[PDB]
Formats: C-alpha cells, sequence, structure tokens
RNA sequence: GGUAAUGCACAGUGAAGAGGUGGCAGUGUGCAUCUAAGACUAAAUACAACAGGAGACCGAUAGCAAAGAAGUAGGUUGACCG
RNA sequence: GCAAGUUGAGCAGAGGAAGUCUGUGAGGCGUAGUGAAGACGGAAAGCAGUGUGAGUGCGACCCGAUAGACUUGUGAACUAUA
RNA sequence: UAGGGGCGAAAGACCAAUCGAACAGUCUAGUUGCUGGUUCCCUCCGAAAUGUCUAUCAGGACAGCGCGCACGCAGAGAGAAGCAAGGUAGAGCAUGGGCCGGUAUCCUUAAGGAGACGGACGAACUGCGAAUGUGCUUUUCUUCUAUGCAAGCGUAGUGGGCGAGUUCUGGUAAGCAGGACUGGCGAAGAGGAAUGAACCUGGCACUGUGCUAAGGAACCCAAUGUCUGGACAGAGACCGAAAGA
RNA sequence: GCUCGGUCGUGACACGGAGGAAAUGCCAGAAAGCACGGGUUAACGGCGGGAGUAACUAUGACUCUCUUAAGGUAGCCAAACG
RNA sequence: AGGCGAGCGCCAUGAUCAUCACGACACACUUGUUUAAGGACAAAGGCCAGAUGGGGAGUUUGGCUGGGGCGGUACGACCACAGAAUCAGAACGUGGUCGACCGAAGGUACUCACAGCGAGACGAGAACACUCGUGUAGAGCAUAAGGACUAAAGAGUGCCUGAGUGUGAGCACUACUGCUUGCAUGAGGGGAAACCCGGGCCUAGCGAUCCUACGCAUACGAGACACUUGUGGCGUGGGUGUCAGAAAAGUUACCACAGGGAUAACUGGCUUGUGGCCGCCGAGCGUAGAAAGCGACGCGGCUUUUUGAUUCUUCGAUGUCGGCUCUUCCUAGCAUGGCCAUGCAGCCGUGGCGAAGUGUUGGAUUGU
RNA sequence: AGUUACGGCCAUAUCUACUGAAAAACACCGGAUCCCGUCCGAUCUCCGAAGUUAAGCCAAUAAGAGCCAUGCGAGUAUUAAGGUGGGCGACUACUUGAGAAAGCGUGGUGCUGUAGUUU
C-alpha cells in the first residue's frame, strides 16, 4: 500500500536535469512581477522554502497579490464533481513568466489602430480575425521534367 | 537532553529582554472543594458501585517536557513546551568536541 | 430541578425563651419579612356500578366476549379458560 | 386576511343554545445586533390560519423470537423420598 | 417436603403426555440493523451499485448521480491556432549492479593476471525519446445552439454489481481473485448468429403503402445461379501440439 | 491452600492535638487482616539431561559433567493406557 | 514547692481528672437448680467502620480474513516499485522504516575541502606521522528510503539563545495535525554591510467533549457591606496504539431463537499443479552393432479413474463409508481367435496390429 | 582594434601537448616597522619598485579526446482508429492517420553589454 506525505511519489519530478545542478541564475532574481500577469510554475529542487504542492507543477495561473519574495496565484480545480478556486503561495525562484498570451497581445495592438479609424471614416471595425487554413490552391504546371515511379525494389 | 539553568529572553510585563530562571514544571495536588470533586463524591455515596469509567488500555511511555521560566526582576512566569523525551538534565557539563 | 444539601427517616448528641427565612460553603454586623414543634373549615376541581338525553359513529366475520334461556353451552386436578 | 404590527388565551355580556354575535384583557413572537459576562449598540416584514411533502417521540405500515420481572394465585390423583 | 425451591443407591433423573429452572395470569401490542406481505387507470421525466468517517463489514450519516418549484441567462462532454508539464513503447548499456570470451601490448611467473574490444542483460539501471491522453489562453476562431441551459430551496432511491473490447498485478492455471479506460446488461423490446442476460444489425405511441441492414438464396424455409483454380480422407463445411514421410 | 505463633512494619471509623474569626484541610492514633517465622500429601498435586569406559564385536557394573522442592522406588505392560 | 550538666533538658515526689486488672456485695440481664442458681460478666438486640466473601447476583469477553479457529496485522503514520509518460488508482502484492534522539546534531558569520591513486621521507612492517602532484564527489550529511548540496548545506573556528512576543491569511480530498506566508512591536541576535533567524537541508516521530493541574488578566458573586473558600474566560500540560477516542475472562457433546447458499462439511461444472497413460530426439548399453529389446540429458501432448485449487447451484433439508443383490457401457486387450517382427531350431517367451463376442473364481486376518 | 574593472547567456567557452605576443595595462617580484593573521609574513594584511617576460591572463596550432549543429539511418522501430481479417496459441497481415532513437558521415570551436586606457 501507498502513503500520503506532502512529497509522495516525487522521485522523477523534483529532480535536476543532466548537467544542470546548482543554484538559480541572476535573471531569476532580477525579474519584476505585477498583479494580473500570467505566470507558470516550475519547481527548483534546490530551494526548500516557498515550494508549492506537486499538483501545481507545470500549471499556469494569474497573479492576485505580490509580496517581498513571494506571489499569490489563483487556480481552479475539480473536487467532488464541482469547480473550486484555490489560492497558492509560491516563492519567486519557482516561477517563470508565461508565453500563453503572446499572440493575442499582438492582435490587440493591430485592433487598437483600426478601432479609432472606425469612428472617423467607417462605423464598425474590420477587426482582423484569424481564419483556419482553407482548401488546396490551384496550380499551373509546365509539364517538362517528368519523373516515373515503379515497383522496381523487389524487397526480398 | 541537557538544558541550562538560565536564559536571557523577552518579558511580556517588563516589555524588554531580562534574565530568567529555568526549571521543570511541577504537578500540584487535587483540591476537594472544586465542582468536579464535589459532584463525584456525592454520586459515589450510596450503593451504586463504580459510577465513572477508568482507563485501562494505556499505551504511551514518555510525556512532554514542559519548562517554567521566571523573570528575575518582576517574578512573572512563562511556560515553554519542548516535546517528548525519556530523560532530562539541568546544568550539566558541556558536550566538548574531540574527546579521546 | 434544588446544584459545597430540596424533603423524609434511623443512631449518637441535644437548645433559647426568644427564635425562623431572604435558591452560592464559612465568620461578623446593620436591614426587610414572618412565628414551627396542637386543631377545624364552605365554594370553585376528579371519576365506576345505576338512571336520563344526544350523535357527519357500527350495522350481525362489524359494534361489547355476548342484538335469543351470554360469562351461557362446554372445558382445566387446580388457579383459571370460553 | 391585515401589516410596524398581529392573535378563536382563559373568562364575562347577549341569545328557546355543544352553533353564532359582542366585550374585557394577559401572554407570545416581530419591530436591529455583539460578547462567558461586566458592558456596549450601526443593514434585511412579520403574525395567525387552511392544507401538502418530510424529521423526532408515543403500539407508530402489518405479523413474528429465545428470554426478563411481579403476585397475601395453583399443583406430590402421574412420579421421588421419609 | 413447593419453584432459584423440593426430592434423588446420581441418569442433570423426576416434580399431572411439560424440566440444564413447573403451571396460571399480568406488566406487554416487550425488542428486532433479520425473513414474509403491502389493495385503481392513463400521461410526462428518470437513477445507483462510487469517495470520506463509523465496536464498521447483511446497517448508518455526509458528499456524488433523479425529480418538483424555478430567480434569471451567451453558452458548449467537438475541433483548430499559439503555449506548458510528462519518462511509458521503442532505442541504449557513459554513474551504480552484473554474464561469457579476447589480438598486439603489459606484469609476473615460466602459471596466471591486465587488456586498446566484441557478444549477452534489470519492476526498484538512463545519456535519447514517441503515438494516444491532460491543462492554459483566444469567438479579437471554425462549427452548433431556446421544444435549450439554469443559481437557490425542499426531498427520494442507491452505497452486494456483473460482462465485452483494449491493457495490467498475484497464481501451473480457472466460468479464479483484484485495478484502469470506452460503450453495454442491470432498467432494453424487435430482426439475425439452430438454441443462449451481455455478440452482429439497430433503440419501441397507434395504422397503411414502398425500400434496405445484419444474415441468407437445392429441400425443411421467403429468395440462386454463373466463371476460374485446388482437394478423395466414411474428409470438410464445426474441431489440438512438438515432430514428420 | 489449610493451620499455629509472635510484631519489627503497615493498616479504618471513633477518640485526641496544633492553628485560624470559622468552615475545609493537617498531625497523631489504630483491632482483626496482611507481611514475617514454623507444621502439614490416605490436602490439590508433582517425581531430569549430556559425554566417555571391559583381553572379537556388542552392552556398560565404573567415571566425569550440567541441573532440583524431589529427579518415578516395589510391581505391571504394544494392556479398555504405544 | 526539690536535685544534676558546661534558664535549658535531664534526673526526684507532691497536690488535680479520667482510667485497666483484682476483689465483695445484689438491683438490671440470664437459666424449669425456680420459695432456686448465676451476675454487671455472659447471651440477645441497635448505629457507624474496616477485613474476608463464585455461597450468590448482574454483565462483558473488538475488527479485517479466498468459511471460521490458530498465525500475521494489509487497524494510526513515512519513503521507494508497479498499476500501458498529468494527478489519482485495488489484493493477507514487493523492498523497508516509525512511537525517538540532540544546549548542539539549533541560529548566524567566515575559512577550507573530501574518498582515492602516483612519487618521496629511521626505527617502521600490508597498516603510525609529515609532504608534493592529480582528483565532478568515486566522500560526508546522527537515525528508513528517495531527492538536494562544492570558494557549500560537508569539515573546522568565533559569537548568540529567534527552540522571541501580539494578531491575520492560506496549501495538502483538510476536522485534529504539519508546513507556507502578512502586518505590528522587543533598554532582540549574528554580520563591515546588503541579507538571514518565531527549532533540526526537504518529505515521518503523533490525540476531541467532560473532569483535573499550572500560567495569564478582564469578568461573576443571590436584601446590604468586609474578608476566607468558590464559579466564569483564553492558552498549555495529565490520554484514549481497536490511534475521528466504551470501563471488561472462559466453556457448552445438555442446549434455545432470528436468519444466511452473501459462507464450510457431498455430487456436478471450470482448471490439471500432483496422479496416471502416450509420443519426439539419439548419449550410451546390449557377445558384433545407436534403434531384437533398451534409451540418460532435454522437449511436446492427452485423460479425469488420485489428491489439490476455487465457491457458480442447494442451509422453510437432494439421507452420509463399506458390503449384499442386479443390469448396462468404455478400452488404454489379462485369457480365448487371426496375423507381423525377433538376440524366432524345437518347447517356453518378448515387442507390435485389426478386434470389446464369451470369460475373469473359492478362502484366512481386518468395519474397511 | 585589443586589453583591463564590473557583468549577461553558462564547454562553439572544457581537458592535454606545443608556439607567439608593438604600446599601455595585468602580473610575477622586493621587504615586515606598524594594523591584521599563521607551527610557518607560504596564505591573509600592510609598506614598496631593484629586476623579468620565464609563468599566469590573452591569442594561434593539432586527419587531437570531449562538446554544438546538420545530413543520413528511415517512412525503418513503435503507435490511434476500424472489419463476421488470419492464427490452437504465442502473436501478426491489411485500410485511414501520427512518427523515433543509437551508430555513422560532414562542418564548427564562444558570442555580446556598460565604462576606463593604449596609435
Ligand atoms: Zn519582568
Amino acid at each position: 500500500v501507498s502513503s500520503h506525505g506532502y512529497r509522495r511519489q516525487t522521485r522523477n519530478l523534483f529532480s535536476q536535469a543532466f548537467r544542470k545542478h546548482g543554484m538559480p541564475n541572476t535573471s531569476t532574481y532580477l525579474t519584476q512581477y505585477a498583479v494580473g500577469e500570467y505566470v507558470d510554475i516550475k519547481v527548483n529542487p534546490a530551494i526548500h522554502k516557498g515550494m508549492p504542492h506537486k499538483y501545481y507543477h507545470g500549471r499556469t495561473g494569474i497573479i492576485k497579490e505580490v509580496n517581498r519574495g513571494s506571489v499569490i496565484v489563483l487556480f481552479n480545480r475539480i473536487l467532488a464533481n464541482k469547480t473550486v478556486e484555490r489560492k497558492v503561495i509560491v516563492g519567486i525562484e519557482h516561477i517563470r513568466k508565461s508565453k500563453c498570451q503572446d499572440e493575442y497581445l499582438k492582435r490587440l495592438e493591430i485592433n487598437k489602430k483600426i478601432i479609432e479609424e472606425a469612428e472617423k471614416k467607417g462605423e464598425v471595425p474590420v477587426l482582423f480575425k484569424r481564419q483556419p487554413k482553407g482548401p488546396k490552391p490551384a496550380v499551373e504546371m509546365l509539364m517538362n521534367n517528368i519523373i516515373e515511379l515503379s515497383y522496381d525494389k523487389v524487397e526480398s | 537532553v541537557n538544558i541550562p539553568k538560565t536564559r536571557r529572553t523577552y518579558c511580556i510585563k517588563c516589555a524588554y529582554h531580562t534574565e530568567f530562571k529555568v526549571g521543570l514544571l511541577k504537578k500540584g495536588k487535587d483540591s476537594p472543594r472544586k465542582q468536579g470533586a464535589r459532584r463525584y463524591a456525592r454520586k459515589q455515596r450510596g450503593v451504586h458501585g463504580q459510577t465513572k469509567p477508568i482507563l485501562k488500555r494505556k499505551a504511551k511511555t514518555t510525556k512532554k517536557v514542559i519548562l517554567k521560566i521566571e523573570c528575575t526582576k518582576c517574578k512573572s512566569s512563562q511556560l515553554k513546551v519542548r516535546g517528548r523525551a525519556k530523560h532530562v538534565e539541568f546544568g550539566a557539563e558541556k558536550k566538548v568536541k574531540g574527546e579521546a
């Protein structure tokens, strides 16, 4: 039978990668955080204070409050077939800034131009949506340089 | 476990750090005049047998170390709790490193 | 219910003429309220047998066990049973 | 139904009457909360009925133990021993 | 001589067809987490055999899944597009464990040992690493959507499950014991596998005309024939191994 | 287990003592029992292991060693007891 | 009121109240010695208190479990493995550990490594102390297992008792418990300072209501007022290992009751380890010679006639071992009939093939 | 254009042999009186310039070891969905999709930020 301590089953998780042992780099400590940013959790096994519980490893959430050397992040979780919000305390050594909003922020920068012109000249924005890839395109071909294919390889 | 007989620490009444005297807490004698003692005496009185349960299936070996510390200036007291230990000594000789 | 004794008893002990009480043990002191250890008392309250009047009750496998010579015919060694 | 209020408490007055009508008049819950308490104070329509679903206590949807106790109730016509 | 009492040449024998504690009557309609039963029609919706705690394991309670009444309302058991985490299958044998053999060379012996290397390996070896599955953001992202979702309040049943396909652990195995994932029977009829809870087709108000599925087409039994190769064994259509002429 | 003898200690309530305004506590005191010393199996019952050693081989009268409250005598047996 | 030893305790005897034996009388009490004998003792009653007490009375004698019992603990905690690469995830599945220990093995600041291997240095050897060069951890880190750590978290050296005090918010399926983190304060610590510290490098070493002991200030107190006792509030200790927490020994072959095929003792079904029977290969043996007859070391099957393994059907009942009697079936063929091989001269045999028509007995010991 | 002080990403920067280097630096170097610390001015701390490019730091070289990239291995190994496909099993063919690793070949061998100094 299995046990139920705070760091159960973390032999693979919570171990350093090959040729990457030691303390964190300066960039870790010089990064500034703000309320409302999206942030991503990855535990550093060498630091023993401010570690989250291993369920949260590799998950992304939103910063709710900022303190001297730690952050409070909001998560959601299913328990007993219902949704529950959870507020997780994490030290700054175990977090990295998330990339999940990157494309959306670029798209907002384009929208922000159009939405002004749409008051002056038009009435409503064109709004620049994405579209999924359509059907295969048409082609005009010169028809020299033909290559033949054959079952010449007998494959003993 | 070895404990020194003196400890400089914060005194709540004096509101600054002071010298304290350190010793093991002592369990005092039960009083017949309290409400629980009075109730039990009356209930036991007749031909009623044993009227309250007594524990028999006991299981623990140690009990928790508890220190009483007294402020030398104002005689106020604080209670400090230290966990379970089979044996305790006050003011013995230091555990000097690098013995023969 | 009466909680460091609410009431009642038994054995030891046992008052004062002045005493008893004021929902928590003790000692003192004012204050308030009563008078135990002798007796009597109506009305307003409770409920069988027996009599009278009523009912959104039961209608002969129901309603009392029993709408006729029913605690009967009949039964237990007996108490009792039907 | 009435509404910052609400109510068939008991009981009295009238009446050819176990119905109905009218008084007098408590109490309870509500009109704002916090603490063991001393103490303090600053949001949120309720009361009484007629019924339905559902919890708890009483035989408790219907039938069913082996047992326990109590009587100033009965038995040695069978069988044991003097 | 009488019931927690009698009487016994002792068997727990006998005390009115009753005795390892009599009979009568009452308390009493004693108690029951256990067995049996529980009385009219149609319409609409529709489960669970799991988790935590229990002198708990044939029982409870709390939560999860039904139904009724519903204030209200931009959502979704599906994809894309950016982004994270993972150490299984495969592949390998660089730290650790560990099998067999080595040329030149080296060390001694005149034996053996070491060896520039090759072959064989681990659920508790890893230097590399999938597919499938999981989460985050965006409707400023395709596609659907009101005969739809639904906070809140009140209250039921359930808490012995079993089986198929894909996989796993214990065991010589088992119509054996125990988990995980996606649909079933339970609570599911109809047509087909001759027959069969779960397999194939495919989800049921009540009628009438046409068409197809799965499976069939000498006869039983509604619909059958054609072409080309094999095969001679009371064989096959239903059916067992290593080894063989 | 039963029985006999003494206290050296413990061991109740009462009866005393000290103190305090008083209650509650504290101290002393303390029979029989218990503890301690003897008796008792036609009382309940109980009654051992290991090594060497004799002019063929075997066996061990003999020796050594561990152990106790005492280490199964006289008899009897694959017996209704192997 | 006397006496002793440098007014003290100790030794003399004289007044004041109980009081334990012993005598001698008769009045309570006792006895048919009754015109009598005993006698304040006995015997008989009463109220409290100790001792003894299966003679009796009430009651109890946990759970899980390939049926129960005996055994283990899968009953409260911790690490690793597996459970088809998030998390979760069963079995009396696998390898183990816990109920503690430590004034430093706690807090801080600085210095420097280690295990080994190759050269050296008298006694001095395999193994003594000191040096030089290499050295990614091959060492250590009190105590399981995993993770972590290198001008350190390891080894030394200095100083300190933060193993402070009030009061909030959260994470692990979250009550208890453990940990993370906010603000305010200390005539707080260490460090030049930035920084760090409210126990142990991280994941384990632990426990409610009521009662009781101690610490802390603020409350209550009955018609009034003072004090000795008492009652409230917050926080810690004393403990429930069956660990979300009753106060608890056996036996029934004399036995009762409610139920159970949720579960054993027959048969049947599935399986075939064990039991029995058959094949394949050819090392050796047979007077020569693999194979007349044998056939090691290995490998593949069939049977249900042995015994296991499992619990699907039956507990408001399917009569349980052996013998007697009587019938039918199977073949893996003991005799009887036809054949083939031979290490078949003949006689007697041995190995094989088609074949189940007819036969296969009488007794002694024993329930068999 | 190098160097030097303080850095960023942490081997294209490591490890082993050899060789070069104008200027200004960077060093080795000369002492211990004091402050400070050692069994020991070796290290650490202080006060100095008589020497020297020998060393370090910087740069080049090597069919170098190791690291980084890319091609091939290879549509190979494994795998999602499907059928009254096959096989006594052990396992495996086909249809619509996703898709490796080791080895071995070829090329590389630090790049940059702020300030100071030197033709
Ligand atoms: Zn003080």
